[PDB]
């Protein structure tokens, strides 16, 4: 279908669109050529099989993070130092470079689209965070707040000027581009383990969660100052995605190659040993809220049914 | 021309990327050898049993290209000093794997970061790699002038950037290196790759890196300003640092993506090239020095040893030396021979240690321009040199010059002298034993006689050079005290070093020596005010001499006779380096010692801490009488 024959071994990203069609990011982290690729699968259960898919394209380089820009566009965190925007044609057969801007100085590691959907914020190993204009194809502002690699940036669900970030400098920063000093440190008292993953609560604008490198997921209420925390994983918490459910569930992924699903009080409901390598993403079906799809570096696309 | 390389942390195809890089003008590439994001598990099932190749094949380049064009890069997820045990353990295995792969490929160097204070386990692992056989690779420790925490934008509202000065705090990156290199026991395979930021620190912080083994300077694309035509350039302060770095012959590494997208990427490199071309060119002193920088040598002992033909030739090719000796003799003859006696009075002029005759010729050339008459004696103990004198004498000088083939202390003279002339001086003035010689030669000087030179003074200054300390440290030899190399002076063109205090005089001698009971033994105490934090590794020696009246010679930098490249400085090392904090005084003690066969130096530091006395009883170093 106009794409590569072989897709790269190491699956980085997995994101459902509002209608139910699966977005896939893949890089090759070993072998002769170290690049990546983008893939659309209108059949969720056909993935990751290449020739029986809706669309596909090769990127010059790997793919550390991506996310949807609405319904047609795909925002990409490259190893090249590029934020790139790829957008589908009207037929949804091709995937076309819309822009590719080489603005970070090291690998771009995390990206998250803001609530307007016309702006986005990327984070990198060069220690910077950048706010982008997706119409104009430019960096509006560039912020060096951290002292180490920026591990994760997450846009506020609804407020276009607010987002979280976290870094190997042990800081969790709440940003608010309206304030003249936009960043603000959210000390969890001690120098407790480094923050690895972030997720805003989708129904409470005051709440978020974060995972650490020691496998602990934590519940934070912005202002109060670390309500609760559970030792969910035995290794680094790679990602956190809240479900679209009314009182939502929290999927937690890790380098112990295990998915977990958690409730309001971070108690364990589901657990999946299905992957044999690192679990890199999670995305809940907007057509079936019991369904949850994970990718890994074992090249599996598992589909879990959650009670 | 500059030796310069490209840093990337993303290489999809080695083949193409290397070609692209060579095209742009770079000499080498810094790249990962496993994919930077490819985190690997070594203990936990299931991830540990991850199949597939762990990286790309060594077949992708020629062994030659691997040896010459590639600098390895530690993967940035490898954190041997994490607070999480599981990560420390993986990171150990990972570091080892990546380093053992670096050595497998035969890479000429391999980068590791110093980016926090505690690098103890990182040092432990690297060190262990170094002692797993005697393979020769280098390790470049990537360390920034300014820690990233101290250059962050002032944008966290509840955590502002400290606006007060912190003298010691601002040097903290130096101490990260110091701790790290101290732990690895001053390995010669561990050098610095110094990363330069957008805003430079205060001068003292940059001055800390004087003396350190900087093999590389990393310049991010982001630090480059833009001139009116859109090309990338650098601030004048950044240019100063680059000019300093070019004297250290460092390899320049360019890191980051292109920010000047209006122009292509060879421009950044072409700027450095332009800056290399446009330095102040190599002066008349620094043309000869080139080659001999921080190269340790034995000080000559032309008394005990007979100097070689090419050795005489070196110290002869120095016209400043002899025009000053000519001038000092010119002036002396006039002061002793009134114009009315310019034919009756013939001055008895003895060159003591005549070599192959350049001071004889300078003595002739001087007696011509003064229009006085001179009877010359040329004493030389080196019978090989005396061959050259007696051939000169028969072919040219006639019996104006009596050549005497003798030690000047053995010689019974036919007549007393009006002027004794000599060049028995070494880089520390008295280190060839000019005092002892001219004392034994004093009995055949007229009651009113002159010595040229009449006076010389040695000078000392404390220095920091972790480079030279290691250089000395490397002079261990079988069948002698394993610390002997530290208890002896070297002559050396001191280059990568920091002078910690103004030179101060140490030992002075006078000829003729009036003083009834003489004694050339000596004891001197010097106090050196030091205004920086630093590490003391030794004392540089220099000297000044008065030939006659205002006519002088000097290698003391502050009064150097311009263009006198003969004599390099001397270096007295010490065994253990001594921390010196800004405001402290370094007190050093020097003795000149002797018995009837040997003369030698001994020395110690007494402040801020005591060293051992170095070279006691001349056990490791003596100068032969
Ligand atoms: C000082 C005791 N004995 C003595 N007698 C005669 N000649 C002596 C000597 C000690 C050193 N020398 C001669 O002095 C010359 C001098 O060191 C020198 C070195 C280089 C040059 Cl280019 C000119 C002169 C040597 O020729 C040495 O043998």
């Amino acid at each position: 279908p106009n794409a590569p024959a072989c897709m790269e071994r190491q699956l980085e990203a997995a994101r459902y669109r509002s209608d139910g069609a699966l977005l896939l990011g893949a890089s090759s982290l070993s072998g002769r050529c170290w690049a990546g690729s983008l893939w659309l699968f209108k059949d969720p259960c056909a993935a990751p099989n290449e020739g029986f898919c809706s669309a596909g394209v090769q990127t010059e380089a790997g793919v550390a993070d991506l996310t949807w820009v609405g319904e047609r566009g795909i925002l990409v965190a490259s190893d090249s130092g590029a934020v790139e925007l790829w957008e589908l044609d009207e037929n949804e057969t091709l995937i076309v470079s819309k822009f590719c801007k080489y603005e970070h100085d090291d690998i771009v590691s995390t990206v998250s689209v803001l609530s307007s959907g016309t702006q986005a914020v990327s984070g990198s190993k060069d220690i910077c965070i950048k706010v982008w204009d997706l119409a104009q194809q430019v960096v509006l502002s560039s912020y060096r707040a951290h002292a180490a690699q920026v591990t994760c940036v997450a846009a506020s669900p609804h407020k276009d000027s607010v987002f979280l970030s976290c870094s190997e400098d042990n800081r969790i920063l709440l940003w608010d581009t309206r304030c003249p000093k936009p960043a603000s440190q959210i000390g969890c008292s001690a120098p407790g383990y480094l923050p690895t993953s972030l997720a805003w609560h989708p129904q409470q604008s005051e709440v978020f969660v974060f995972g650490d490198e020691n496998g602990t997921v934590s519940l934070v209420d912005t202002k109060s100052t670390c309500v609760l925390s559970s030792a969910v994983h035995s290794q680094c918490v790679t990602g956190l995605v809240f479900s679209p459910h009314s009182v939502p569930f929290l999927a937690s992924l890790s380098e112990d190659c295990s998915l977990a699903v958690l409730d309001s009080s971070l108690s364990e409901l589901f657990r999946s040993q299905a992957h044999r390598d690192f679990v890199r993403d999670a995305t809940w079906s907007p057509l079936n809220h019991s369904l949850l799809t994970t990718v890994g570096w074992d090249h599996q696309v598992v589909h879990h049914v959650v009670p | 021309r500059v030796s310069s390389g490209r840093d990337l942390n993303c290489v999809p195809e080695i083949a193409d990327t290397l070609g692209a890089v060579a095209k742009q003008g770079f000499d080498f590439l810094c790249m990962p050898v496993f994919h930077p994001r490819f985190k690997r598990e070594f203990i936990q099932e299931p991830a540990k049993n991850r199949p597939g190749p762990q990286t790309r094949s060594d077949l992708l380049l020629s062994g030659r290209d691997w040896n010459t064009l590639i600098v390895g890069k530690l993967s940035p997820w490898i954190r041997p000093d994490s607070k999480v045990e599981k990560i420390r353990r993986n990171s150990e295995a990972a570091m080892l794997q990546e380093l053992n792969f670096g050595a497998y490929l035969g890479l000429p160097a391999f980068l590791l970061p110093l980016n926090q204070e505690d690098n103890t386990n990182l040092a432990r692992v690297l060190t262990n790699h170094i002692h797993t056989g005697h393979h020769s690779s280098m390790f470049w420790m990537r360390v920034p002038l300014v820690a990233p925490e101290d250059l962050r934008d002032d944008i966290i509202e509840n955590a502002p950037t400290t606006h007060t000065e912190e003298y010691s705090g601002e040097e903290k990156t130096w101490m990260w290196w110091h701790n790290f290199r101290t732990l690895c026991d001053y390995s010669k395979r561990i050098a610095v790759a110094l990363e330069i930021g957008a805003d430079l620190p205060s001068n003292h912080v940059i001055d800390r890196w004087l003396g350190e083994p900087i093999k590389a300077a990393i310049l991010p694309t982001s630090i480059f300003l833009t001139n009116k035509k859109g090309f990338p350039v650098l601030s004048k302060m950044h240019q100063r640092l680059i000019f300093r770095l070019l004297k250290l012959e460092v390899q320049f590494i360019i890191t980051g993506t292109n920010h000047h997208s209006e122009k292509e990427f060879c421009s950044y490199l072409q700027y450095l090239e332009y800056l290399s071309q446009n330095r102040p060119p190599p002066n008349a002193y620094e043309l000869f020095a080139k080659g001999y920088e921080d190269y340790l040598q034995s000080p000559l002992q032309p008394l005990m040893d007979n100097l070689e033909s090419q050795t005489y030739e070196v110290f002869e090719k120095d016209p400043i030396k002899y025009s000053q000796y000519q001038q000092a003799i010119y002036k002396c003859l006039l002061d002793r021979v009134p114009e009315e006696e310019k034919d009756t009075n013939v001055q008895v002029l003895m060159v003591l240690g005549a070599g192959r005759g350049p001071l004889v010729n300078a003595s002739l050339r001087a007696a011509k321009q003064a229009d006085r008459r001179i009877k010359l004696y040329a004493v030389e103990k080196n019978p090989n040199a005396v061959v050259t004198l007696e051939n000169w004498q028969f072919e040219e000088w006639g019996s104006q010059v009596t050549v005497v083939s003798s030690d000047m202390r053995e010689w019974v003279a036919p007549e007393k002298a009006d002027i004794i002339v000599s060049e028995l001086l070494g880089s520390f003035a008295d280190n060839e034993l000019s005092p002892e010689c001219l004392d034994g030669a004093q009995h055949f000087l007229k009651d009113d006689g002159v010595s040229i030179p009449g006076e010389y003074t040695s000078f000392l200054a404390p220095i920091s050079s972790s480079k030279l300390y290691n250089e000395v440290r490397a002079c261990r030899e079988k069948d002698r005290d394993p610390e002997a190399q530290f208890e002896m002076p070297y002559v050396v063109r001191l280059h990568n070093f920091h002078q910690l205090s103004a030179p101060q005089p140490c030992f002075t001698f006078s000829h003729p020596n009036r003083d009834p009971m003489i004694d050339n033994n000596r004891y001197c105490t010097l106090e050196f005010p030091v205004e920086v934090n630093t590490v003391l590794h030794g004392f540089a020696g220099y000297f000044e001499t008065v030939l006659y009246q205002d006519i002088t010679l000097s290698i003391r930098p502050e009064t150097h006779s311009p263009g006198m490249f003969s004599w390099f400085p001397i270096l007295f090392p010490i065994k253990q380096p001594i921390t010196v904090r800004e405001g402290q005084t370094i007190c050093v003690r020097f003795w000149r010692c002797s018995n009837s066969k040997k003369v030698w130096y001994e020395w110690a530091v007494t402040a801020p801490v005591c060293s051992a006395i170095h070279n006691p009883t001349g056990r490791s170093y003596t100068i032969g009488l």
